[PDB]
C-alpha cells in the first residue's frame, strides 16, 4: 500500500491514507480503508507488504480491545504506541518479519492532547507534529515544514493536507486514487466523507 | 490381595495378579476354535449377542491375505493388537517384499504384550487370540495369551467352556491333521469341535463365524447364509 | 524409569507445620556445633572436625569452604548435603553474577541464591529439603563485613554472632555475654575458641578445630602481581599451627 | 489409591464398570431401526421448571446421514460429538463420499479406551448412533465407554432402560413403519419417565435416506403424542 | 509405583475446601502481625518481627517489608523464603509492563498476576502452595493510593485498613473502631503502632522488633516517595507517638 | 510410615533407606582392607567361592577403573558393577575434557555426589555399596578415599570395610600408634602386601590359602591385581618369618 | 550439487469408453540417450478395478503407486471391505500428492 | 508433568471431585439472574462480614466478557478469574477470525467446555465455580441467560440462581416468575431480582449488587442509592 | 513393614523383596542348564508338553544373539525374550562401533547392567527369569548365569528352574570326575542326561528336550542347534541312564 500521512494540530490528529490497491498490473480497488480503530480515541493507519499490513493491524487491534475489556479502561496513545513498537521490534528478528509501517494517531483524554506516532517496520518510533511513510514525506515535508503551526485548527490542518495531496497528485508517478481522511479528537474518531 | 494393585508388583509366591486377572477376561469371553491340516488352517468362533435385538459381536479379524485371528475377551484390545499385526505384515511387504512368517507374527505379539506387564501405568491386554496363516513353511495355528506366551499348535480353543473342544481336538488329532486338500472337511471338523463347548444353545445362521486360509486360498471370513452349509 | 515423583514431598499438616522442614531442622540439631562472630574489621567462622576414625585424614575433609575470595561458609547437619550446596553456591556465584557483572556477588545476594536453592528443595517435585543450616561470612565494598545463617526452609537472617547444631542454645548465651560492637578480629577469634571449647568433648587443638576468617586482603595469596586494583582474597583458613598459638594465649 | 487402568479379579476394568453406573443414572434415550428410517427419542428431564427446556440438547447431528442420542454425564459427550463430526467431514474430504455408520462408530469407540496415567478417566456417557449408508442401509449402534459397540434393531439406555428394553423385545418386528416406530418410542418413554410426557420434556428425531437427520418440532411431536393417546383409548 | 507417596495437594475436601490452602492459612496465623492502613494523603505499612535475639543484626535486615517497584511495596506474613520467590516474580512483571507500555504498572494488575500464580498452585501441578499472605501498598494515577491483600488461595481484596498474620481478629476490631475515612498519614502511623501495641504477644513493643514503611505524596509536587524506616526512625516514631 | 520407604526425613531427622542400604553393604560377608606404603597403595579383600560350579576367576570385587585408579567394593555385585561402570565412564570423560588423569580423591568426590543425589531425590534408590578408591596420585602420593551410601567420603591413612571391620580397624590403629607415621615404611609393594595380609590374619584370627584372598596394588602410573600364584608367593614369605 | 530428480521418459494414454476404459503406456525406460530397459511395466492393476500410471521420474512414480495400492488395502480394513470407487480413489490420490506439495512427486499421474 | 487422575469414578458411578466442587459453589455468595422482556438483570449477594473494605478497587462480582455479554459466579473467587480471562481471550479471537462477536450461547459453551476439560484431565482439579452468563447476541433483542457448573453441563434459564441459599431464592422465583408474561420493563425486572435476594440477603445495605444489560452493548452497574430505593419500596408494600 | 510392595525399597535387613519374589517365578519355571566344555559351551532346556496339540520341535526356546552367543532361561518366557532383544541391540551396537563381535564377558555385563537397572526404580518390575548364556570369543569359551538381581558370574556348569538342585548335583559330579576337561560331544550327551534326570521334579507332564552348542572345533565358534542325528543319539544316551 502506498501513501499514508499524519498531522497533529491544536486539538486533534488527522490521518490521510490512499485508497488504491494494486496487484502488479491492475488497480483492483479504489476505495480501500488502510486504517484500524484500536480504541475509541486511537487510530492506526498502515502501509507495507500485501497481507502483512492487515494481519498486523488486526492483531494489534485485538490485543488492545482485549486490554480494554480486562481493565475496563482505555490505554493512552503513548502506551499503545509502545506496545506496537515492541511487537515490530520483536518481529524484525523473526523467521519471517512483518513488513509494515504505521502511523498511530490518538487523543490522550488524561492530558487532553492529540498525539501522532510514526513507527516503521524495524520498530523505529518517533513522536511528531506531522509524519509519513515511504516516498510520501519526500513530496510533502517541505510544505508542512513551511505552513505547519502548533496552534492550527482542524480545518487549517485539512487545508494544509489538501495542498499536500495536490503536490502528490502532480509529481507522483502512481495514481493512488485519492485519500480517506479521518480525525481523532476528544470526542473520538470520525471520517471526512468528502475529499 | 495386597499385591494386585498394578502390573509392576510380584506376589510373594512370584505371581503377577494383574496378568492373571487379564487372563480371567478371556474365560468369560465366548468360545472360539482353531485347527489346521498341512494345506489349510481354520478358525471357528461362537459369536455372542447382547440380546435378541442386538447383532452378534464379530470375533474374527483379517490381518493380511495370508493371515488372521479370532479373539476371546476384551474386543477393543484385539482391535489394537490386530491393527499392530496389520502394520507388521505390511512393513514386511513394503520394505522386504516378503510375506510375514506366522512364527514372527507370534514373536512380535509376545513382545508387544510383554511391555505392558513390566511398566507402571500400563495394563496387560485383556484378550486371547488364535492366529492362523499360510506362509513359506505351510499352515500354522498360534495361541496368544496376554501374559505374552505365544504357542504353536495343531489345534486349540479359548473362551468359556473351551475345555470341551480342546479334548475333542486332542482325540481327533491324527484324523484332522490328515485333512489335506479338502477345505469343507476341515471346517466340518472345526464345527464339530466347537460343539463340545455348547450348552443350552446351538449353532445358528448368525451365531457362527468361520474363517479359512490355505495353500491356494486367501484368508476369508464366512458369516450369515454362507455358514448354513455347515450348521 | 523417569522421575515420576513430580509432586511435593513437603506439605502442610493440619496444624500448619511443614513436617519435612521441621524434621530437617532436627537433623541439624543432632549435627556438630558450628558458629560465627562478627568483629569491626572481620568475621570468624568455626567448627569441630569430628573425625569418624583416627585412620581418616580429617584435613582431607573441609567443613569450612571458600565460596568466593571474600565469602566463606560452614555448616551443621548432614555433610554430604553441605558439599553439594557448596558446589552449587560456587557455580551460581559465577553464572548468575560474575559472568554478568564482571565481579563477585556481595554476601547478601550469594546467600539469597543459596537460600533459593534450599527453598526449591522444600517445594519442588520428588525431593526432600536439605538437612543443613549454613553460616555464611563475607565482605563486599558497599556493605562491609556480614554474617548470615541459612536454614532448610530457605530462610536467612543476618547475625552479629550465632551458633548452630548440638550445643547452640548454650553457645548463643555465651556469645550474648561477650559480644560488643567494638571487637577487633583477634578478640572475636579468641571468643570463638572459648565458645567452641564448651561443646567439644575430646581433644581440642588445631587438628580437631576448623576455623577461617574474612579479614584483610591477602596480596600474598593472590598468585600474581601487577594489577593495582586486585588486592587478594579476604577469606583465609587458619593453619593448625595458627590455632594452637592462640590456644596457649587462651 | 489404585491405578486407573487396573483390572478387577473378575477381569474387568474398575473405571469402565463404574462409568456404566453413572450411565444408569442418566436420562432415558431410545432408538428404533426400521427399513423406512431410524427413530431416536430422549427424555429431557429439566431439573427445574425455570430452565428453558429447548436448550436441552441430548439429540445431536453428526453428519447429514448420521445423528446420535446420549445418556449419562452429557458434558462428556461434547468432545465425542466433536471427534465424530470431524471424522465424518474429514473422511468426505479424503474420499469424496459419505462415511459408513459403522466406521464412524468405530472411530468414536477408539477414543473410549484412551485413558490412563490421553484423558484421565473414561467417558461417563453412552451414545445411540443412528444413520444410513448405501452398503448396509439403516443402522443403530450403542457405543459404550468400554470401547465396544453393538448394532441394534432397537435399544434403550439410561435410568429406564431394562424396563424399556423388555418392552422393545416384545414390540419390535422387521416390518415396522417409521410412523409406527415414532409412536413406539413415545409410548415407551411415557411408560418409564418420572413425570408426564409432553412435547416439552421429551424429544423425537429420525434419519431417513431422503431428508437426512431431522430433529422434530414440538408442534410435530405434540401431534404424535395426541395420536398416541387416541390409539390407546381405542382398545 | 510412585502414586503411593502422593499427598494430592490440589483436591477438595468433602465440604468443598482446599485442604492445603486452609493448612497454609493456619501456618500464616502464627506469623508476625503485619498491618496496612490507607489514608487520603498516603499509606502506612507496619509489621512485627518474630521474636528477635539481641545478636540479630537489625539495621541490615529485611523480613517483612519489600520494595516491588518505586510506587509499590508489600508486607509479608508467612514463610520468608516462599515470599521471596513471589517477590522476584512480581518485580519482573512490573518491569515487563514498563518495558512494554512505557508506563508504571497499575497496582491491581501486579496484584492480580501474583494472585493468579498462587491460584495455579491450588489447581494443578501437585505442588504445595506458597505459605504467604501479602499486604500490597501502592500508588498509581488511576485509583491513587491502594491497599490489597492476597493469600495462598490466590484470592485478593482491597482495603482501607487491614492486618495479616497473628491476632488479626483482635487487630481488625481495633482498626474498625478508630479508623475514619478523612484520616491523614500521621494519624494512620499512630493507629498502626497503637494497634500492634495492644495485639502483640511480646511484653512491650520496641524499635528492634519492628519494620515500618510509608508511601507518601510527601515529595515535591505530583509524585510519590517510598520510605523504608531505618531502626533509628522507628525508635523516634515510637517515642513521638508516646509508646515508649 | 512411608518415610521408611523413600528418602525423606523421619521425625528424628533420619533417612532409613540410607541406613538400610548400609546394611545391604555387608550382605556378601566379605571384609576388605587398604594400606599405604611409601610408593604404593595396597588393597586386600577376602575371596569366597562357595559353589564348586562357579568359575573362580570371574568372582571379584576389585575393579580397574583407569590405568591409575583401583576400586574395591563392599556390597552386592550388581550395585558394585553399576558403580564400577559409572566410575570408568567418569574417569575417561574427565581425561578427555581436562587433559589429565582423574585423581583418586576427585573421582571419590564425584561418586559421593552421585550417591548424595540418591539420598535427596525420591525416584533413585541408594546403592548398597561402599567404594574404596586407591591410587598413587601424581600430586598427593599413595591415596585411599572411601565412599558410602550417605554420600560421605574422606581420605584415609588406611581403612577396612565389612562385618569384621572394627577388629581390623583397631588392629591398624594400634600399629600406627606404635610406628607413629602415616604409612607402612616399606620399600617394595610386595612387603606392603605382606604387611596387609599379616595384619588381616591377626585381627580376623584366620589363616588364608591362595584362593581365599584377592589383592590389588597401585603404583605410579599403573594399578594391577595379583594372580593366585603371586599371592601364593606372598603367603609363603609370610610363613617363613 | 545433488539433484534428487531424474527423467525416465515414457509416454502414457488413457481413454474413457462408454462402458470401458483403457490405460496405455510404452515399456521403454530411459535416462538421457541410454535405454535402461525395453520392457519395464508402467501401468498397474491396483485392485477394485482401478488401473494407474505415474509417469516421469520412475522412483517417484513407483513410490506413489505403492502408496496408493496400500491406501486401497487399508480402505478395505477400515471400511469393511467396501469397494473403492474411482472418484474416491482420485480424491485420495490428490491428498497423497499434495502431502508432498513442497517436495513433489515429479510425475504426471493418470488412473 | 504432574499426571495424577484426581477426577475419577467411584463404585456408585459418581465423580467425587466434581461433586465436591459443587459444595464449594454451595458455600459461595448468592448470585441470581432474571431476564425481562427486553433486558437481563444480574444480582449478587456480598457477604457482610466485611466492612472497612474498599469497594472502589475490590473485584466486582459481575464481569464484562465483551461489551455485550457479562458473567457472574458463585464459588471460588480465584478459580473464576481463570475462566473469565479465558472467556475474554476467546471473545476477541472470535471477533478476529469470524468478524462477529460471540453469541451468548457460544460463549457459554466455550466456558462450559473448559470446565468439563478440567474434569477428565490429569494433574488438575475441577473448577469450584458455577456461572451465570447473560447478554444479547449481535443485532438481536431477545435476552439470553445461561448457567454453567463444574461438571461442564450448561443450559438456558428464564431466571436462575446459584450459591448459598439458592434453593430458597429459586423457590421464590419459581412462584413469582410468569413465563407467559416476563418483567416487561427494566424497573419490573430489577425489582423482582432485588425481591428474590431479600429472601436471603440480610440488610438491604451494600449487601446487594445489581447489573442491568440491555440490547446492543448497553450495560450499567447500579449504585447503592438506586438499589436502596428498590429495597425501600418493597418493604413499604409488604407491610400489609 | 510394607517394604515388599514396591521395587527398589530396602527392607530393614537390607534386601529388595521384589527381586526375591521375582526369583520365586524363576524357581517355578522349567529346568534349563549350561555346560562349559573344552572349546565351547552347551545349552539345554526342558520343554513341558502341556498337550498333544503342541507341534513338536516348533516352540523353540533357546535363542541366538549375534552369531556366536546362545541364551536360555527359566521363568517368565516373555521377560526372557525382552532381555534377549536388548542383548541383540547391545551386540549390534558393539559390532557397529568396534567391528569385532562382542566378547562374552563384555556381553554378560551389558545384560547385567540392564537387569540391575530394573531394581533401581519402583516404576519397573524386576526380570522374572534367570538366564544361562555364553559362547566362544577370541579368548575361548565362556558360560554365564544371570539372576533377577542382576548378579552374574562365570560357571563351569549352571542350572536353574524347578529341577535346579537335581541338575546342580549332577553338574558337580562331571566337574569332579573330569578335572582336565570335557569334549563338546560329551557335553551334549551329559546335557541330555541331566535334563532327563532333572525332569523328575516335573513328572506330571512329559517333555521335549532341546540342545544347542558353540564349539571352536564342532561349530566353528558359531551357535547352532542340535538337530536330527546328534539329538537322537543324546536322547538315547539319557534314556539308557535313567534305567
Amino acid at each position: 500500500m502506498d501513501i499514508i500521512l499524519g498531522i497533529r494540530v491544536q486539538d486533534s490528529v488527522i490521518l490521510a491514507s490512499s485508497k488504491a490497491v494494486t496487484r502488479g498490473i491492475s488497480v483492483l480497488k479504489d476505495s480501500d480503508d488502510k486504517t484500524r480503530q484500536l480504541s475509541p480515541h486511537t487510530l492506526m493507519s498502515f502501509a507495507g507488504e500485501a497481507g502483512d499490513t492487515v494481519q498486523f493491524a488486526e492483531y494489534i487491534q485485538a490485543n488492545i480491545q482485549l486490554y480494554s475489556i480486562r481493565e475496563d479502561y482505555e490505554l493512552s496513545p503513548q502506551a499503545v504506541s509502545s506496545f506496537v513498537r515492541q511487537e515490530l521490534a520483536k518481529s524484525i528478528r523473526s523467521r519471517r518479519p512483518y513488513q509494515v509501517n504505521v502511523l498511530i494517531g490518538g487523543y490522550d483524554k488524561k492530558k487532553n492532547k492529540p498525539e501522532l506516532y510514526q513507527i516503521d517496520y524495524l520498530g523505529t518510533k518517533v513522536e511528531l507534529p506531522y509524519g509519513a511513510h515511504g516516498y510520501s514525506g519526500f513530496y510533502t515535508f517541505s510544505l508542512l515544514d513551511h505552513h505547519y503551526r502548533p496552534d492550527m485548527t482542524t480545518e487549517e490542518g485539512l487545508d494544509l493536507l489538501k495542498l499536500c495531496v495536490q503536490e502528490l497528485e502532480k509529481r507522483m508517478p502512481m495514481d493512488f486514487k485519492g485519500v480517506i481522511v479521518k480525525i481523532v479528537d476528544k470526542d473520538g474518531i470520525r471520517q471526512v466523507d468528502d475529499f | 490381595n495386597n499385591y494386585d494393585g498394578d502390573t509392576v508388583t510380584f506376589s510373594p509366591t512370584g505371581r503377577l495378579f494383574q496378568v492373571e486377572y487379564a487372563l480371567e477376561a478371556i474365560k468369560q469371553g465366548s468360545v472360539t476354535v482353531g485347527l489346521r491340516s498341512n494345506t489349510h488352517a481354520v478358525l471357528v468362533a461362537l459369536k455372542r449377542n447382547a440380546d435378541e435385538l442386538s447383532s452378534y459381536q464379530k470375533k474374527i479379524i483379517k490381518c493380511d491375505e495370508h493371515m488372521g485371528l479370532s479373539l476371546a475377551g476384551l474386543a477393543p484390545d484385539a482391535r489394537v493388537l490386530s491393527n499392530y499385526l496389520r502394520q507388521q505384515c505390511n512393513y514386511s511387504s513394503l520394505v522386504f517384499n516378503r510375506k510375514l512368517a506366522v512364527e514372527r507374527a507370534g514373536h512380535l505379539l509376545c513382545d508387544k504384550a510383554q511391555k505392558n506387564t513390566q511398566s507402571y501405568g500400563g495394563r496387560p491386554y485383556g484378550v486371547g487370540l488364535l492366529i492362523i496363516g499360510y506362509d513359506k513353511s505351510g499352515a500354522h495355528l498360534l495361541e496368544f495369551q496376554p501374559s505374552g506366551n505365544v504357542t504353536e499348535l495343531y489345534g486349540t480353543a479359548i473362551g468359556a467352556r473351551s475345555q470341551g473342544a480342546k479334548t475333542y481336538l486332542e482325540r481327533t488329532l491324527d484324523t484332522f491333521i490328515k485333512i489335506d486338500g479338502n477345505p469343507d472337511e476341515l471346517i466340518k471338523a472345526g464345527v464339530e469341535a466347537i460343539s463340545q463347548s455348547l450348552r443350552d444353545e446351538s449353532l445358528t445362521v448368525d451365531n457362527l463365524s468361520i474363517a479359512i486360509v490355505g495353500k491356494d486360498t486367501p484368508f476369508t471370513i464366512y458369516d450369515g447364509e454362507a455358514v448354513a452349509k455347515y450348521i | 524409569m523417569t522421575d515420576r515423583y513430580s509432586f511435593s514431598l513437603t506439605t502442610f499438616s493440619p496444624s500448619g507445620k511443614l513436617g519435612q522442614i521441621d524434621y530437617a531442622l532436627t537433623a541439624v540439631k543432632q549435627g556438630v556445633t558450628s558458629l560465627g562472630i562478627k568483629a569491626t574489621n572481620g568475621v570468624v567462622i568455626a567448627t569441630e572436625k569430628k573425625s569418624s576414625s583416627p585412620l581418616a585424614m580429617s584435613e582431607t575433609l573441609s567443613k569450612v569452604s571458600l565460596l568466593t575470595p571474600d565469602i566463606g561458609a560452614v555448616y551443621s547437619g548432614m555433610g554430604p548435603d553441605y558439599r553439594v550446596l557448596v558446589d552449587k553456591s560456587r557455580k551460581v556465584a559465577h553464572t548468575s553474577y560474575k559472568r554478568i557483572y564482571g565481579e563477585y556477588p556481595p554476601t547478601k545476594l550469594l546467600v539469597s541464591e543459596v537460600a533459593k536453592i534450599m527453598q526449591e528443595a522444600t517445594q519442588s517435585g520428588g525431593v526432600r529439603p536439605f538437612g543443613v543450616s549454613l553460616l555464611i561470612a563475607g565482605h563486599d565494598e558497599f556493605n562491609g563485613f556480614s554474617l548470615y545463617q541459612v536454614d532448610p526452609s530457605g530462610s536467612y537472617f543476618p547475625w552479629k554472632a550465632t551458633a548452630i547444631g548440638k550445643g547452640s542454645v548454650a553457645a548463643k548465651t555465651f556469645l550474648e555475654k561477650r559480644w560488643n560492637d567494638e571487637l577487633e578480629l583477634e578478640d572475636a577469634i579468641h571468643i570463638a575458641l572459648l565458645t567452641l571449647k564448651e561443646s567439644v568433648e575430646g581433644e581440642f587443638n588445631g587438628d580437631t578445630i576448623e576455623l577461617a576468617i574474612i579479614g584483610d586482603e591477602n596480596p600474598d595469596l593472590l598468585g600474581y602481581t601487577g594489577i593495582p586494583t586486585d588486592k587478594g582474597p579476604r577469606f583465609r583458613k587458619l593453619t593448625s599451627q595458627e590455632i594452637n598459638d592462640r590456644l596457649e594465649a587462651l | 489409591d489404585r491405578g486407573v487402568s487396573t483390572f478387577s479379579p473378575e477381569g474387568r476394568l474398575f473405571q469402565v464398570e463404574y462409568s456404566l453406573e453413572a450411565i444408569k443414572l442418566g436420562s432415558t434415550a431410545i432408538g428404533i431401526a426400521t427399513k423406512e428410517g431410524v427413530v431416536l427419542g430422549v427424555e429431557k428431564r429439566a431439573t427445574s421448571p425455570l430452565l428453558e427446556s429447548d436448550s436441552i440438547e441430548k439429540i445431536v447431528e453428526i453428519d447429514r446421514h448420521i445423528g446420535c442420542a446420549m445418556s449419562g454425564l452429557t458434558a462428556d459427550a461434547r468432545s465425542m460429538i466433536e471427534h465424530a463430526r470431524t471424522a465424518a467431514v474429514t473422511h468426505n474430504l479424503y474420499y469424496d463420499e459419505d462415511i459408513n455408520v459403522e466406521s464412524l462408530t468405530q472411530s468414536v469407540c477408539d477414543l473410549a479406551l484412551r485413558f490412563g496415567e490421553l484423558m484421565s478417566r473414561p467417558f461417563g456417557v453412552a451414545l445411540l448412533i443412528a444413520g444410513h449408508d448405501a452398503d448396509d442401509g439403516y443402522q443403530l449402534f450403542h457405543a459404550e465407554p468400554s470401547g465396544t459397540f453393538y448394532r441394534y434393531n432397537a435399544k434403550a439406555i439410561g435410568s429406564g432402560s431394562e424396563g424399556a428394553q423388555a418392552e422393545l423385545l416384545n414390540e419390535w418386528h422387521s416390518s415396522l413403519t417409521l410412523k409406527e416406530a415414532e409412536l413406539l418410542v413415545l409410548k415407551i418413554l411415557k411408560q418409564v419417565m418420572e413425570e408426564k410426557l409432553d412435547e416439552n420434556n421429551a424429544q423425537l428425531s429420525c434419519i431417513t435416506k431422503q431428508d437426512g437427520f431431522k430433529i422434530y418440532d414440538n408442534e410435530k411431536t405434540a401431534e404424535l403424542i395426541k395420536e398416541l393417546k387416541e390409539k390407546e383409548a381405542a382398545e | 509405583g510412585s502414586r503411593r507417596y502422593d499427598s494430592r495437594t490440589t483436591i477438595f475436601s468433602p465440604e468443598g475446601r482446599l485442604y492445603q490452602v486452609e493448612y497454609a492459612l493456619e501456618s500464616i496465623s502464627h506469623a508476625g502481625t503485619a498491618i496496612g492502613i490507607m489514608a487520603s494523603d498516603g499509606i502506612v505499612l507496619a509489621a512485627e518481627r518474630k521474636v528477635t535475639s539481641t545478636l540479630l543484626e537489625q539495621d541490615t535486615s529485611t523480613e517483612k517489608l519489600y520494595k516491588l517497584n518505586d510506587k509499590i511495596a508489600v508486607a509479608v506474613a508467612g514463610l520468608t523464603a516462599d515470599a521471596e520467590i513471589l517477590i522476584n516474580t512480581a518485580r519482573i512483571h512490573a518491569q515487563n509492563y514498563l518495558k512494554t507500555y512505557n508506563e508504571d504498572i497499575p497496582v491491581e494488575i501486579l496484584v492480580r498476576r501474583l494472585s493468579d500464580i498462587k491460584q495455579g498452585y491450588t489447581q494443578h501441578g501437585g505442588l504445595r502452595p506458597f505459605g504467604v499472605s501479602f499486604i500490597y501498598a501502592g500508588y498509581d494515577d488511576r485509583y491513587g493510593y491502594q491497599l490489597y491483600t492476597s493469600n495462598p488461595s490466590g484470592n485478593y481484596t482491597g482495603w482501607k485498613a487491614i492486618s495479616v498474620g497473628a491476632n488479626t481478629s483482635a487487630a481488625q476490631t481495633l482498626l474498625q473502631m478508630d479508623y475514619k475515612d478523612d484520616m491523614k498519614v500521621d494519624d494512620a502511623i499512630e493507629l498502626a503502632l497503637k494497634t500492634l501495641s495492644k495485639t502483640t504477644d511480646s511484653s512491650a513493643l520496641t524499635y528492634d522488633r519492628l519494620e515500618f514503611a510509608t508511601i507518601r505524596k510527601g515529595a515535591n509536587d505530583g509524585e510519590v516517595y517510598q520510605k523504608i524506616f531505618k531502626p533509628q526512625e522507628i525508635k523516634d516514631i515510637l517515642v513521638k507517638t508516646g509508646i515508649t | 510410615g512411608y518415610d521408611r520407604h523413600i528418602t525423606i526425613f523421619s521425625p528424628e531427622g533420619r533417612l532409613y533407606q540410607v541406613e538400610y542400604a548400609f546394611k545391604a553393604t555387608n550382605q556378601t560377608n566379605i571384609n576388605s582392607l587398604a594400606v599405604r606404603g611409601k610408593d604404593c597403595t595396597v588393597v586386600i579383600s577376602q575371596k569366597k567361592v562357595p559353589d564348586k560350579l562357579l568359575d573362580p576367576t570371574t568372582v571379584s570385587y576389585i575393579f580397574c577403573i583407569s590405568r591409575t585408579i583401583g576400586m574395591v567394593v563392599n556390597g552386592p555385585i550388581p550395585d558394585a558393577r553399576n558403580a564400577a561402570l559409572r566410575a570408568k565412564a567418569e574417569a575417561a570423560e574427565f581425561r578427555y575434557k581436562y587433559g589429565y588423569d582423574m585423581p583418586c580423591d576427585v573421582l571419590a568426590k564425584r561418586m559421593a555426589n552421585l550417591s548424595q543425589i540418591y539420598t535427596q531425590r525420591a525416584y533413585m534408590r541408594p546403592l548398597g555399596v561402599i567404594l574404596t578408591f586407591v591410587s598413587v596420585d601424581e600430586e598427593l602420593g599413595p591415596s585411599i578415599y572411601k565412599t558410602d551410601p550417605a554420600g560421605y567420603y574422606v581420605g584415609y591413612k588406611a581403612t577396612a570395610t565389612g562385618p569384621k571391620q572394627q577388629e581390623i580397624t583397631t588392629n591398624l590403629e594400634n600399629h600406627f600408634k606404635k610406628s607413629k607415621i602415616d604409612h607402612i615404611n616399606e620399600e617394595s609393594w610386595e612387603k606392603v602386601v605382606e604387611f596387609a595380609i599379616t595384619h588381616m590374619i591377626d585381627a580376623l584370627g584366620t589363616e588364608f590359602s591362595k584362593n581365599d584372598l584377592e589383592v590389588g596394588v597401585a603404583t605410579k602410573d599403573k594399578f594391577f591385581t595379583l594372580s593366585a600364584e603371586n599371592i601364593e608367593e606372598r603367603l609363603v614369605a609370610i610363613a617363613e618369618q | 550439487q545433488f539433484n534428487p530428480y531424474g527423467d525416465n521418459g515414457g509416454t502414457i494414454l488413457g481413454i474413457a469408453g462408454e462402458d470401458f476404459a483403457v490405460l496405455a503406456g510404452d515399456t521403454r525406460n530411459i535416462t538421457d540417450y541410454s535405454i535402461n530397459s525395453r520392457y519395464e511395466p508402467k501401468v498397474f492393476d491396483c485392485g477394485d478395478n482401478i488401473v494407474m500410471s505415474a509417469n516421469g521420474f520412475a522412483a517417484d512414480g513407483d513410490a506413489l503407486v505403492k502408496r496408493f495400492k496400500n491406501s486401497v488395502k487399508w480402505y478395505h480394513f477400515d471400511h469393511n471391505d467396501k469397494k473403492l470407487s474411482i472418484n474416491s480413489a482420485a480424491r485420495n490420490i490428490q491428498h497423497l500428492l499434495y502431502g508432498k506439495r513442497f517436495f513433489p512427486y515429479y510425475v504426471h499421474t493418470i488412473i | 508433568g504432574y499426571d495424577r487422575a484426581l477426577s475419577i469414578f467411584s463404585p456408585d458411578g459418581h465423580i467425587f471431585q466434581v461433586e465436591y466442587a459443587l459444595e464449594a459453589v454451595k458455600r459461595g455468595t448468592c448470585a441470581v439472574g432474571v431476564k425481562g422482556k427486553n433486558c437481563v438483570v444480574l444480582g449478587c449477594e456480598r457477604r457482610s462480614t466485611l466492612k472497612l473494605q474498599d469497594t472502589r478497587i475490590t473485584p466486582s462480582k459481575v464481569s464484562k466478557i465483551d461489551s455485550h455479554v457479562v458473567l457472574s459466579f458463585s464459588g471460588l473467587n480465584a478459580d473464576s478469574r481463570i475462566l473469565i480471562e479465558k472467556a475474554r481471550v476467546e471473545a476477541q479471537s472470535h471477533r478476529l477470525t469470524l468478524e462477529d462477536p460471540v453469541t451468548v450461547e457460544y460463549l457459554t459453551r466455550y466456558v462450559a467446555g473448559v470446565q468439563q476439560r478440567y474434569t477428565q484431565s490429569g494433574g488438575v482439579r475441577p473448577f469450584g465455580v458455577s456461572t451465570l452468563i447473560a447478554g444479547f447476541d449481535p443485532r438481536d433483542d431477545e435476552p439470553k441467560l445461561y448457567q454453567t457448573e463444574p461438571s461442564g453441563i450448561y443450559s438456558s434459564w428464564s431466571a436462575q440462581t446459584i450459591g448459598r441459599n439458592s434453593k430458597t431464592v429459586r423457590e421464590f422465583l419459581e412462584k413469582n416468575y410468569d413465563r407467559k408474561e416476563p418483567p416487561a420493563t427494566v424497573e419490573e425486572c430489577v425489582k423482582l431480582t432485588v425481591r428474590s435476594l431479600l429472601e436471603v440477603v440480610q440488610t438491604g445495605a451494600k449487601n446487594i449488587e445489581i447489573t442491568v444489560v440491555k440490547p446492543d452493548s448497553d450495560i450499567v452497574a447500579l449504585s447503592s442509592e438506586e438499589i436502596n430505593q428498590y429495597v425501600t419500596q418493597i418493604e413499604q408494600e409488604k407491610q400489609e | 513393614t510394607g517394604y515388599d510392595l514396591s521395587n527398589s525399597v530396602f527392607s530393614p535387613d537390607g534386601r529388595n523383596f521384589q527381586v526375591e519374589y521375582a526369583v520365586k517365578a524363576v524357581e517355578n519355571g522349567t529346568t534349563s542348564i549350561g555346560i562349559k566344555c573344552n572349546d565351547g559351551v552347551v545349552f539345554a532346556v526342558e520343554k513341558l508338553i502341556t498337550s498333544k496339540l503342541l507341534v513338536p520341535q516348533k516352540n523353540v526356546k533357546i535363542q541366538v544373539v549375534d552369531r556366536h552367543i546362545g541364551c536360555v532361561y527359566s521363568g517368565l518366557i516373555p521377560d526372557g525374550r525382552h532381555l534377549v532383544n536388548r542383548g541383540r541391540e547391545e551386540a549390534a551396537s558393539f559390532k557397529k562401533l568396534y567391528k569385532t563381535p562382542i566378547p562374552i564377558p563384555a556381553f554378560a555385563d551389558r545384560l547385567g547392567q540392564y537387569v540391575q537397572a530394573h531394581t533401581l526404580y519402583n516404576s519397573v518390575r524386576p526380570f522374572g527369569v534367570s538366564t544361562i548364556f555364553g559362547g566362544v570369543d577370541k579368548n575361548g569359551a565362556h558360560l554365564y548365569m544371570l539372576e533377577p538381581s542382576g548378579s552374574y558370574w562365570g560357571y563351569k556348569g549352571a542350572a536353574t528352574g524347578k529341577g535346579r538342585q537335581s541338575a546342580k548335583a549332577e553338574l558337580e559330579k562331571l566337574v569332579d570326575h573330569h578335572p582336565e576337561g570335557l569334549s563338546a560331544r560329551e557335553a551334549v550327551k551329559q546335557a541330555a542326561k541331566i535334563i532327563y534326570l532333572a525332569h523328575e521334579d516335573n513328572k506330571e507332564k512329559d517333555f521335549e528336550l532341546e540342545i544347542s552348542w558353540c564349539s571352536l572345533s564342532e561349530t566353528n565358534g558359531l551357535h547352532k542347534f542340535v538337530k536330527g542325528d546328534l539329538l537322537q543319539e543324546a536322547i538315547d544316551f539319557a534314556q539308557k541312564e535313567i534305567n
